């Protein structure tokens, strides 16, 4: 979401 | 390969950690339900558990999906690793400011110097580089601990909240510090463009550092700030991109041997502000006016390692996450997982570093070298398996671990024929490891890390490819257990170490703060509650 793409809230995947 | 305490393990445990299978009951797109899942089928039922795998309970922003990295972390750990919006908030909540060591240093150090303090950062409900709650909380802070002067330097966000939403911060920031505290003045306002550059663009960081040191901008006050804003807004300049508005006068500016705290939690757009203000990179802004001098600089969280300042919260520990612990009770273990998924199965269920603990054997199972994972579905689910039947027909390892890749990466394509059979190709793979956990005396536990496949197809009937808010499942094939929710909770994957050891008859390390969600029950009373 949001967080794309912080370390870890939302990392690439 | 073994380690001196094997023997005195009461359950030797096997844990499946499916990669992207959620637990939901809506069929249309859902490559899971619709997938032949027979395996599952019958683990999923009686005596399993649905577990939160998303949002706050795996520490991750409230209603934000869960990941592979804090997946993983959280399964591992036995405890929720929280990330920064949310420790922070909970202090908010907790009231936890005003005993803050860092927050009363600054305190001191403004009281027993010129009393001024300076808050300054990104002020919105984003949450991704700040919270106005945690600036609110501070102000609130600061005036219990007698602080004679407090002024804040609004940073304005447009990117992580919608581009007109200053207008409304600022009129909460106003009303928040004219009525609800009676304390504290604004005395800038600046888009983050300015005074959040992380590009090394030290002439947009000079903007928002002569703003606050010499009030170079538009002047205003508290009766007219917002028409300001909104001026700007019909200008086509929105709060990302504001050019700074000044309040207070001279009075509000950075002076010689002030005090300033930045609020914002996270490091990538404070390090050049916070240098400039606290080290020596003003230098870089050429700016005509003079540094202030003796000041002193605080941060929210740690910025850079090299830099000097205190921060209100600093880096957390993980002392004894299950894989440490499992080796200082030497007990050895055994984890598995495909090229995609094996830094989970390692550096993140190991905390979050390169560390391979005692009596810990590792396999690394190769992905197959496709152009997209939708083209082999299956991925390499099959080998996973060969080697994790392996080992339970070795013996050796009481606790063994792996992963499954396909779901997740397969669902990442948003193919939802793909992640059926990827769904299908990982079913078959358990059962496979399910048959020999029953005839080598293993209890199989079956989780995820979150969920992906469950969901393949958006609103608008196009791919959907990412990760979910939805439950994971927690199985057991052990008929001598019962699963128990916590008492004022629901489960999570903080409770999957914690579980697993006392499955295995093993202590839980005090840093372990899940709860195990099993009790023991007799064997005849679990067999007279399924009849
Ligand atoms: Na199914
Ligand atoms: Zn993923
Ligand atoms: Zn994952």
């Amino acid at each position: 979401x949001r967080y794309e793409y912080y370390k870890y809230e939302c990392p690439k995947c | 390969m073994a380690m001196a305490n094997n023997s005195s393990v009461a359950n030797k445990v096997c844990l499946i950690v499916i990669d992207g299978w959620g637990v939901s009951e809506d069929p249309y797109g859902n490559a899971i339900l619709n997938a032949q899942t027979p395996v599952m089928d019958k683990l999923c039922s009686g005596n399993w558990a649905q577990i939160e795998a998303h949002g706050l309970h795996v520490g991750l922003p409230e209603g934000l999906m869960g990941n592979s990295e804090v997946g993983h972390l959280n399964i591992g750990a036995g405890r929720v690793i929280y990330q920064d919006i949310v420790r922070i908030n909970l202090a908010v909540k907790n009231n936890k400011f005003v005993t803050n060591e860092s927050l009363v240093d600054a305190c001191d150090r403004a009281k027993n110097g010129n009393g001024r303090l300076h808050l300054a950062g990104l002020v919105s409900d984003g949450g991704v580089h700040s919270h106005i709650d945690h600036m609110f909380a501070l102000v609130k802070a600061i005036k219990e601990l007698g602080v004679p002067e407090l002024y804040l330097h609004f940073y304005g966000d447009g990117r992580d909240t919608s581009p007109n939403s200053g207008v409304g911060f600022l009129e909460q920031t106003l009303e928040f510090l004219e009525k609800t505290t009676g304390y504290g003045k604004l005395a800038t306002v600046v888009g983050r463009y300015y005074a959040m550059d992380r590009d090394n663009r030290w002439e947009r960081i000079n903007v928002a550092y002569e703003a606050m040191i010499g009030g170079v901008g538009e002047t205003s006050d508290e009766a007219g700030v917002v028409e300001v804003v909104r001026k700007r807004y019909a200008a086509d300049e929105t709060d990302e991109f504001l050019k700074p508005i000044i309040l207070q006068g001279e009075k509000g500016r950075v002076q010689n041997d002030d005090t300033i705290i930045f609020f914002d939690y996270r490091a990538d757009r404070m390090r050049e502000i916070s240098a400039a203000m606290g080290m020596d990179r003003y230098k870089d802004c050429n700016s005509k006016l003079a540094h202030p001098s003796n000041l002193q600089v605080y941060g929210m969280t740690q910025y850079k390692a090299e830099f000097p300042f205190k921060s209100l919260f600093p880096p957390a520990s993980n002392k004894n996450v299950l894989a440490e612990w499992l080796a200082e009770q030497k007990v050895s273990q055994f984890h598995c997982a495909e090229t995609e998924k094996y830094a989970h199965v390692t550096f993140f269920f190991n905390g979050g570093l390169e560390k391979q603990f005692e009596g810990e054997e590792r396999c690394l199972v190769p992905s197959p070298k496709v152009a997209t994972y939708d083209l082999q579905p299956e991925m390499s689910a099959a080998g996973v398996a060969d080697k994790m039947i392996e080992q339970l027909e070795a013996g050796t390892h009481p606790f063994i671990m792996c992963n499954f890749a396909p779901p997740d990466m397969v669902g990442h394509t948003g193919v939802y024929e793909a992640a059926v059979k990827a769904c299908e190709a990982t079913d078959i793979a358990i059962g496979r490891i399910y048959e020999a956990t029953q005839k080598h005396g293993y209890s199989l536990m079956v989780t995820a890390d979150h969920g992906n496949a469950e969901k393949m197809k958006a609103p608008d009937g196009g791919k959907h490819t990412a990760h979910t808010c939805y439950r994971v499942p927690l199985t057991l094939s052990h008929p001598g257990f019962k699963f128990v929710d916590p008492a004022d909770r629901h489960p999570a994957l903080c409770d999957v170490a914690p579980t697993v050891l006392a499955i295995m008859g093993l202590p839980q390390p005090a840093e372990m703060t899940g709860v195990s969600i099993v009790q023991k029950i007799k064997l005849a009373a679990a067999l007279e509650h399924h009849h």
